[PDB]
Parts: structure tokens; C-alpha cells; sequence
């Protein structure tokens, strides 16, 4: 069987396009896998001691968009914390949740086609007694087959 | 409600008498057979039977073709009009008419009697027999069809409405549904259902020089015949006939008649036998086709 | 009826290749393809070696010249390969098509004498056993037809072969022909 | 040379597709550039008087493919009629064919063409 | 009572047609022959004959086809329905109906005819020949037959019973006979009593990747053919024909239809021709066959 | 195809449990074919006998856009080998931190 | 087979004047062969080409 979606509906029934099947599209337009996020800061996120504040910052968890907006999450004293967004589908009020963990538990789960609970690090948050020390984010990997270019700078290494 | 019969001298063309055989002064009357014979080919070892490939062949029909002259003058002079302008033509269309339907037989006049048993006023009562070419076939007309574009409904479609900057709600079922296409009007479609022969299609280009015709696409979107001419001026219709008998191409400039048969793409043109699939108009403004395709029985 | 594989051209300039990979690792030659098509054998007259008349048959299929056709049988020939050893054989009558007309009744040539087809061989190669001949006209490296290897009974093909006429250069044709005429057997 | 006969087994030779005569055990290829059909023949040779074995281009010649030629006979076209002595190219059932107007029959029922490939193609 | 004549457009098919030939609106009568005819060679050498090998050879079959419709319109309406219907499939399956027989004939259609003589409301009186493929076969449904457990009788049976520590006794002709055997539900025989030429199974398989289908044992525990196909997943009912005329070898898995014809092992399948013995099932959970048999004269 | 997302002249299309048939002996390019006008199917699957893809724009005029995606190797029973089509990126500029490449630039 | 006694696969029966037609210039294999489905007849004798055991 063949489901089609960016095709127009006549009779405006025949092809409904649903949040996976739409999430599914935009991982294979930017090329991510469910191990890897996309995400940007419009303004910086604020520390408090053992909090950080996310004041506007975009993410794309397995093909899913949501936006941080004034959003602390509560960190470990003297800890390398590992900020994680974490998507529950059965969750219909509230399906993206924030957690601070020990260490890196992506579990890079199938949320659009089967299952489960998506775990992705975004932001390591290092931490003393008192406040945060260094923030650190997490690469966002562009998986791709071919590239046709013109011109590139690499700041790291190839 | 009753059958009528119909001769035709050259049927889809201009010129064309019609001889209404039904109820006209020349009449045919008790076909021989309308039917059809099949050779099978089945071969049987020990019992069990095997089937070949069935050859379903025509067999001749055969009219009792009566005059209705009022003197012998009137009958001799119907005998001589109606049997010669079946010879002045290579083969004669009948018609097969009903309630039900309306079919085309392309008759070759196999046998006609002339004898001197001449009815009141000299009327006749002769056997006329023909020779068969193409038994029972379709002359149905084709056209284009138009795609239209899906209403657009508040929450069903995909819009930025409401409250600003505008919102559309992913639901089970209603979801985002498009609307249609910017320009819709682009996309038309001739579709083939069936199979064709032969056809006659009046095709008007739009550009001189440009390749103008038509091409056949299958199921899958790929071409397996094209009927291309490459042209000096634009000549106002170009009037191909594929019918085998009496293939005719012809690019129409005013009064004037060339044959396009020397400029058509050689290479294109692969087969004469239309499959199921759509038809694409190449360098042209509009097309009126008509389509003839087969039936063994009706 | 009678049930026919109809394979094409058993071609050793493709199947002679010891390219094939076996299950525990080491290469072997290419083996027998399956049927291009599963059909029906009516109207025939098949022979088991073709000693004297060629086969002919009408088949459901439109075969072609050049393909193999094998003829099943739903019997089991026991063959003495060797003393005590012997071999469960299924029935076969396999042939080649040396030509179809327009009502596809196929002329069927004996998979073997359209094998050692325009072979010819010295007077050299008769002076030895007849084993030695039977090596040299059954080898896929020279014949027109593939084959993986001959059958034979040792006490039959014992003897010393029969003295050739004027010691010339004759056919694998009528060698054969001498010697299965000799040792009083036919090829299957 | 020492026996004065063929006491020494035979070399097999194969031609590819291409044309290129190999001798059959040099093969390393997996059949695609060889033949689809395999046509044998036995041939003799006597060793020149210096005693060295026939050349290769020598036994290639007894080995070479003949010019495989289509001639087509058919009635002639109104739309575009053809004559005797006229270089043509026929598109026949989705196959280009190239060669020349060999012959013309007159019959009191048709009017007939032949036409021959001359081929030189690759 | 009387005869029931029915034209099936594919018998052993979900897509039957069914015409009722001795009821319905389009009616067969007067079948030409019914019988056979055989060639024996019988070869006479002075005065002695001996017999060679007879061929039965079966002759065409031609019917009075009437039809019985209300007007002109029906009349044509079915004769265009009823005929096409028959060209539409290869070969049609006739029905010979009577109180103590039910057989099938595989028609082919050899001549049709169609006339201008209706006789009240358009009425329809013509011949229709048929070619025959294989006549008279029963179509009958073949399952599998279970073996139950004997009942226990005291001093029949082999069991130490009555006063402790139970006694069995030897006699003359009663002695001890077994009851049955223990899990006797393992048992369960395919019978194949006659022998049958082609038949429609559909296999439904267990494990994936093993050699599901039928095999056929003769009558002394061996086989001669078997039609085994090896799947890469399991499906959900391999659907097995055997008639020469139209061979299926599907399998389906869902809503999906799978060509089986490469995956089956040729080598197995030594003949079609089912003879006296039994069926076994290879990797098969549950079976479900229909058998067709051939009588010469019935 | 048991789960296979496809986008074809940006349109995204899911293939689930969508089997399609192959020539014996063969290499078969699978294809996507788009036909706006079949506005109830607009896309089916094909296996051909060489890559077909035909660069039809479909979102700016008619058309049948067919674009091969795999490449299916059989033998006379069934797949010996399956390749995909390379997935094309065309940009224009890039700035980037690293990058690993399998092949070669 | 006059008085000929056998056991296979647990089974005991006997042959009694049991005849049993063999191949011409053959090595003929004498099998028991034992079908429970056969109820009334569950064993018979075979004459066959090879050891089919
Ligand atoms: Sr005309
Ligand atoms: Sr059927």
C-alpha cells in the first residue's frame, strides 16, 4: 500500500498528513536520525545557581518541533548534568518534558513509526557547589549521501 | 426501436453518402451470419485437454438486397447508382444500429447478382455478399479532461487562520488536507481506457518549426509511440488518419493540402496500436479526436 | 501428458567457469539453471539414445532452437556406478532443439551425439582403451554443450578399441558409432 | 615433430565478442564477453619446416564471424515511394536497418521493393 | 428431476458468472452429441485382429440457443452479454445436471450466429458450437479422513484387569486384541482412491524458509511428485492450481499476491497425474482441496 | 517495501507493505512515478530494465515525473543484490565545524 | 515367504505364502512397508530398485 501526503484532497478526506508523517519529512530534508537534534538559541538561556533558564530556544527532537520559552530546569550540585528533551507521544497534554541526568542516555527510539519514549542531549551544563561553570552543546549531525557544492570553510577538521 | 443499417462511402471523411439500407429505396434485408466461428487449436493426449491460441475469424455476410424503383427506369437506375459508388471507394463502412448500440463494420463488396426476375415495375431481389476487414468497431468520440481544485475549509486545510500569526491543528482524520495546486489549470489528462487501432484525430500547432503531434505515454509514463512533424509555417490543422486502409497525413494552410508523410520523426512513430495509459499534446493549441476501437461480438 | 523443463542453451563458454561458491567456502563450476518455463509434452516421439531416428514434439510452450528440453518421467532408474555401490537416478530424456516450425512441433537431437557435434579425432587417440576415448569426446572445455562429468561402467569399456580404416582421422560421430557397436551399449 | 604425428593434446581457441581470438584456457572473463552459443570444429595442422606451431592471425581467419546481412521485401508506399539504386534507412519495428534499393518487382496486382543492409554497422 | 445445464464463466474462481442455460433468460437445447467417439487401431493379420491403443476422441457440442426477453432492447442486451461473457474467459465450464450425476465439460467457443429472423418481441433462435477441451470431470471437494481410539472390552482387550494384580488371557480367535493406539489424533490419512488429473488447493503454511506444500505417495509409502515451494516469510495461504489450461502457483500474504513459480522446486514435481495413494503435507498447518476427475462417458 | 518514506520532486509518499514485482535474471531499477492527474493514486512503482528518471518538473507543469530510487539484482529465483540511488545534496555555500567522508571529495 | 515372521518398527507380523513378484536381471530390494492409516491391511511387501529404507 502507498500513503500519500503532500498531494491535495478534492472531496478534503483523501490525504490526511499527520505529526509523524510530517516529523518523518523533516528528518530526511535536514538528515538526522533520532540520536541527533537540531537546535537554536534567539536569546541566550540565563543561570541561576543550580538552575538554567532556556529564555527562546527552537528544537527538533526525531522530527518534532518545539519551543523553550522562560523554561528552568533544576541541576546537581558539583555534576557534569546532561540536559535532555524527552517526547512521550501517550502524553497528549504535555508530550516534550525537560530532564538534567548524570550522564548521556539517548536512547534514539522510533517515536514516528513505532513505540516508546524519545531521550536526546541537546546542552551539558557543568556545575559546582554554588552555580553552573560551563555549558557545552551537543553536535547536530547532518547525515547525507552526496554533496554538489560551490564553496565551504571549515573551522574544525575534514 | 427497430435496427437500422446504414453504407457509408467514407465514413470519418467529408465526401461521404450515406445509403440508408433500411429504409431507403435500396434495401438489405436477412444478414446470412452477424455472428462469429473461433479456431481454437486444443490438442488432447490421453484424456486431458490442452487449448492453443483461438484465431476468432469472420465469416462473410450476405444481404438480400431488394429495390423500391416506381418504374424500370427508377430500379435499373438504383442498381447502377448504388453498386458503382460502393466500387468508386476501395471499401464500404456499414452501421449497425439499436436500441442499445451503434457499431461499424468496414465491409469489402465481395459479390453482387444482377439477374432478370424482375418484380411489379421492375423492382429486384438480388444477393449481395461481402468480404470482411474490420468486424464490429466502436467510433466513439475523445477528449481531455480538466482537474479542479479541492474548497478550502476552515481547520481542515492547511492555512494560517484565526488568531495572529495565524494556526492549523494536526488532528486524526481532519489533520491538514491541501486545498489544490497554484495553476491547476496546467494539468489535463486524455486518458485511453481501452485499447485503439485506428483513429482521427484533427490536431492544431501552435508554433512553426517546433515539433508539433502527438505522443502516447503507458502506465508507467514512458513513451512508446509518437506521431511527430517538424514544420516550415504553421499550418492551421494537421489531419492525421491512422487507419490502416486509407492512412492519411495532411497539414492543412488555408485551402491548401501538403502531405506531412516525408517531415514526420521516423524513429517515434514505433506502432499504430494504441495502449492503455494518457495521450500528450506536443506543440499544440487544441486537438479533436476521434477514437475507433474494436468489439468481436454485439 | 508428459512434463517438460525448458531451459536455455546449456552454453560452456558461460557455465565452464569454476566461479560458483559453495556453502563450506571452495569455488565449483556454475551449475544448471532453473526452467525459463514449466510446460507440456503432447503429440511426441521421444527416444531414449537416438541410435537410429531423432525425437519430435509438439510443446505448450513456444520454445526456441538452441534451448534444452528434459522430459520427466515420475519413475526411478537404478544405475551400477560402481561394484556394489548404486545410485537412485530419476528418469529423464534430455534433448536439444534443433528446429521448431510454425505449428511449434520441436525437432529433438539427444543431448549426447549434439554434443560431440563436429569433434573430430586422430588415430592417435584410438590407439589406447576405450576409456581414454570416452575422456577425450566428454570434456565441456571442447564440446558445443555443457557437461559435469560422465558415468561409466569400467567392466564394459575394458577392452582394447577396435582398429580404425586406413588409421585416419575420423568424427567423434563414427568412433562412437565403433565402439558402442563393439561393447554393445548406448548413451543416456 | 618427433613421432611425425598428433601424439600431443590439442589447444582449444575462442574468439570474444569484440573479435579478439584467445586461446580457451588464457580466459579470465565470466562469459558476458564471450559467445551466447557455442559452434566448434576440429582442425589440423602441419608444423612449419623451422618447427615452430601455426601463428594465432592464422588460425583467426579459419575462426571469424561472416557479415549477417537483413534483407527486407516489401510494397511500396505511396506517402514515400522508393526506387531502384536509392541509399536508404528503414525504420522496421523499432529496428534501424541501412542499405540500398537492390531490386523492384511488377506484378499486375503490387508493386514490390528489396532492400539490402549494407551493413559496416560498428 | 429433469436436467440442469449451467455455463460457469471460471468455476473454481471467486469471479463466477453463472448462467442458467435450462432456466434462465438465455436457454441451451437440443445438444448435438452427448456420447463419444474412439479409434482403436485394430490392425488384421490373416483373419486374427489385434488391438493397438484407444484414442477417445470427443465431438463438438452444438446447442440451440434461444433467449427470452421482453423487448428488442433485452433480446439484444443478452445476446451481447451472454456471448461476450464467454470471450471474455480463455474457456467456459459447462454443468450436466441430473438426479443421479453431476458433471463439467471445458467448452471453448467454435461458432456463434446471429440472424435477423425474431420471432415475438425480438425474440432469438440460433446455433452455438463449442470445441471440446475436457469432457465429463467430477468437481468434488477432497478432505482428509481421522482415525478414532476402539472400545475397551474385558478379556477381548490387552489390559491386566478383574482380581489383583490383573490377568490377560490367550484364547482361540478372541484372545487379546489393542484398543487403539495412545495420541491416535496424530493419525490422519489424505485418501486418493481414484486417479485424478488436476485439483486447487490452498495450503496454508507454518515456518518460514522451510519447503512448504504437497507431496504424493503412491501406494507402497514413496513418492513420484511433489509441488514444494521454499518462502523467505510465511505465507499466509499458498493457493495451488493445477489445471493445464490456467496454472496458479500465488502466494498470498495479506492483501498482497506473490508469483510462487521460481521458488518451487521443478526437479520434485515429476508429473500432475495423481494416482492411487495417499497425500502428505510438508510444513502445513491446515489444508483445504478441491479435486477434479475425468470420465470419459457419463 | 515493508516502511520505506520517499520524496520525489518534494513530495513525501510512504511505501507500507507496497511489493513490487521483478523480471528473472535482471537488473531492475525501481522507480517513483508522480501523476498529478491520478488524483486518487498519483504515485506507483515500477521496476525497469535501465534508470529511467526523467526529470519532469511536476510542480511547475504536466507531466509524469519518474525518478529510479533502487537497483535490484535477481537470478533466476530471486534478489542476489539490492543499491540504492544516491540521495543528491545541491548547495550553494557551506560553513561547517567537521566533517567525515566515506568516499572522496 | 512360507513361514517368514518380522518385526519393524516394533510390529510383529507374519508371511505366510506370501508371494512377492520380482524385476527381470535385477537386484531386487524386499521392503515391509507399515501404514496405521491402512486399518484393515496396515502391512505389505514391496520389490524396489534400491534400499529405500
Ligand atoms: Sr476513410
Ligand atoms: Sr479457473
Amino acid at each position: 500500500t502507498i500513503k500519500n501526503f503532500t498531494f491535495f484532497s478534492p472531496n478534503s478526506t483523501e490525504f490526511p498528513v499527520g505529526s509523524n508523517n510530517d516529523g518523518k519529512l523533516y528528518m530526511m530534508l535536514t538528515g538526522m536520525d533520532y540520536r541527533t537534534i537540531r537546535r537554536k538559541d534567539w536569546s541566550s538561556p540565563l543561570n541561576t545557581a543550580l538552575n538554567v533558564q532556556y529564555t527562546n530556544t527552537s528544537i527538533i527532537a526525531g522530527g518534532r518541533y518545539f519551543e523553550l520559552l522562560n523554561e528552568t530546569v533544576a541541576l546537581k550540585g558539583d555534576s557534569v548534568n546532561y540536559i535532555h528533551a524527552n517526547i512521550d507521544l501517550t502524553q497528549t497534554a504535555n508530550p516534550v518534558s525537560l530532564s538534567a541526568e548524570t550522564a548521556n542516555n539517548s536512547n534514539g527510539v522510533d517515536i514516528n513509526n513505532g513505540s516508546g519514549v524519545l531521550k536526546v542531549c541537546f546542552d551539558i551544563v557543568t556545575t559546582s557547589g554554588t552555580g553552573v561553570t560551563s555549558t557545552k552543546p551537543i553536535v547536530q549531525t547532518s547525515t547525507l549521501d552526496s554533496i554538489s557544492v560551490n564553496d565551504m570553510t571549515v573551522s574544525g577538521s575534514i | 426501436g427497430v435496427r437500422q443499417y446504414k453504407i457509408h462511402t467514407n465514413l470519418d471523411g467529408t465526401d461521404d453518402k450515406v445509403w440508408d439500407v433500411t429504409n431507403g429505396k435500396v434495401r438489405f434485408y436477412q444478414p446470412s451470419n452477424l455472428g462469429l466461428q473461433s479456431t481454437n487449436n486444443i490438442w488432447q493426449s490421453n484424456g486431458i485437454g490442452v487449448m492453443g491460441t483461438r484465431s476468432i475469424t469472420q465469416p462473410q455476410i450476405e444481404f438480400k438486397l431488394e429495390t423500391f424503383g416506381e418504374s424500370l427506369e427508377e430500379n435499373y437506375q438504383l442498381m447502377k447508382d448504388f453498386v458503382n459508388d460502393i466500387l468508386s471507394k476501395k471499401f464500404v463502412t456499414l452501421e449497425y444500429q439499436t436500441e442499445i448500440f451503434q457499431v461499424y463494420a468496414d465491409l469489402a463488396l465481395a459479390d453482387v447478382t444482377k439477374t432478370e426476375g424482375y418484380g411489379k415495375n421492375g423492382t429486384f431481389s438480388e444477393k449481395i455478399t461481402f468480404d470482411i476487414i474490420t468486424k464490429w468497431y466502436t467510433y466513439e468520440n475523445l477528449t481531455f479532461d480538466k482537474i479542479q481544485n479541492g474548497k478550502v475549509i476552515a481547520g481542515m486545510s492547511k492555512i494560517y487562520g484565526g488568531t495572529a500569526p495565524g494556526n492549523y491543528k494536526y488532528i486524526k482524520g481532519t489533520s491538514y488536507t491541501y486545498y489544490g495546486e497554484s495553476d491547476i489549470d496546467r494539468l489535463s489528462r486524455w486518458d485511453i481506457k481501452e485499447e485503439i487501432f485506428s483513429f482521427m484525430g484533427i490536431l492544431y500547432p501552435k508554433l512553426p518549426k517546433t515539433p508539433a503531434g502527438v505522443r502516447f505515454l503507458d502506465d508507467i509514463g514512458n513513451e512508446y509511440t509518437a506521431i511527430v512533424f517538424k514544420t516550415e509555417q504553421v499550418q492551421d490543422y494537421i489531419l492525421i488518419n491512422t487507419d490502416v486502409n486509407d492512412e492519411t497525413y495532411q497539414g492543412w494552410k488555408g485551402t491548401t493540402a501538403l502531405n506531412l508523410f516525408p517531415v514526420m520523426d521516423f524513429e517515434r512513430y514505433r506502432t499504430r496500436i494504441i495502449e492503455k495509459g494518457q495521450m500528450e499534446l506536443i506543440n499544440l493549441s487544441k486537438a479533436e479526436f476521434k477514437i475507433k476501437r474494436k468489439a468481436d461480438f454485439v | 501428458m508428459l512434463e517438460a523443463n525448458v531451459y536455455d542453451n546449456f552454453n560452456p563458454n558461460y557455465y565452464n567457469i569454476s566461479d560458483f561458491s559453495m556453502p563450506n567456502g571452495k569455488k565449483e563450476k556454475r551449475g544448471l539453471p532453473i526452467p525459463k518455463a514449466r510446460c507440456q509434452v503432447i503429440n511426441y516421439e521421444l527416444w531414449e539414445t537416438g541410435y537410429l531416428y531423432t525425437s519430435s514434439a509438439t510443446l505448450t510452450v513456444s520454445v526456441e532452437v538452441g534451448d534444452i528440453v528434459q522430459i520427466l518421467f515420475p519413475e526411478v532408474v537404478p544405475i551400477e556406478e560402481a561394484l556394489g555401490k548404486k545410485k537412485k537416478l530419476n528418469l529423464d530424456m534430455v534433448y536439444l532443439v534443433t528446429d521448431v516450425d510454425e505449428s511449434n512441433k520441436a525437432t529433438l537431437k539427444n543431448y549426447f551425439w549434439a554434443m560431440i557435434e563436429s569433434l573430430d579425432v586422430p588415430n592417435a587417440i584410438t590407439k589406447t582403451t576405450n576409456f581414454a576415448i570416452i575422456d577425450y569426446l566428454i570434456d565441456p572445455n571442447k564440446n558445443n554443450l555443457m557437461s559435469y562429468g560422465y558415468f561409466f561402467n569400467s567392466s564394459i569399456f575394458a577392452g582394447k578399441a577396435t582398429i580404425n580404416r586406413k588409421a585416419e582421422t575420423s568424427s567423434a560421430h563414427d568412433v562412437a558409432k565403433r565402439i558402442f557397436s563393439k561393447v554393445q551399449f548406448q548413451p543416456t | 615433430k618427433a613421432t611425425d604425428d598428433y601424439t600431443d593434446p590439442p589447444k582449444m581457441y575462442i574468439a570474444k565478442n569484440n573479435g579478439d581470438v584467445i586461446d580457451y584456457s588464457t580466459y579470465h572473463g565470466d562469459g558476458t564477453d564471450l559467445p551466447d552459443v557455442r559452434t566448434a570444429k576440429t582442425l589440423f595442422y602441419d608444423r612449419d619446416d623451422h618447427g615452430n606451431p601455426p601463428e594465432l592471425s592464422t588460425i583467426k581467419v579459419e575462426i571469424s564471424p561472416s557479415t549477417i546481412v537483413t534483407r527486407l521485401i516489401f510494397n511500396q508506399n505511396e506517402l514515400l515511394p522508393l526506387y531502384v539504386n536509392d541509399l536508404v534507412d528503414i525504420w522496421y519495428e523499432g529496428k534501424l536497418y541501412s542499405g540500398y534499393i537492390a531490386d523492384r518487382v511488377k506484378t499486375e496486382f503490387n508493386d514490390r521493393l528489396i532492400f539490402v543492409e549494407s551493413g559496416d554497422k560498428p
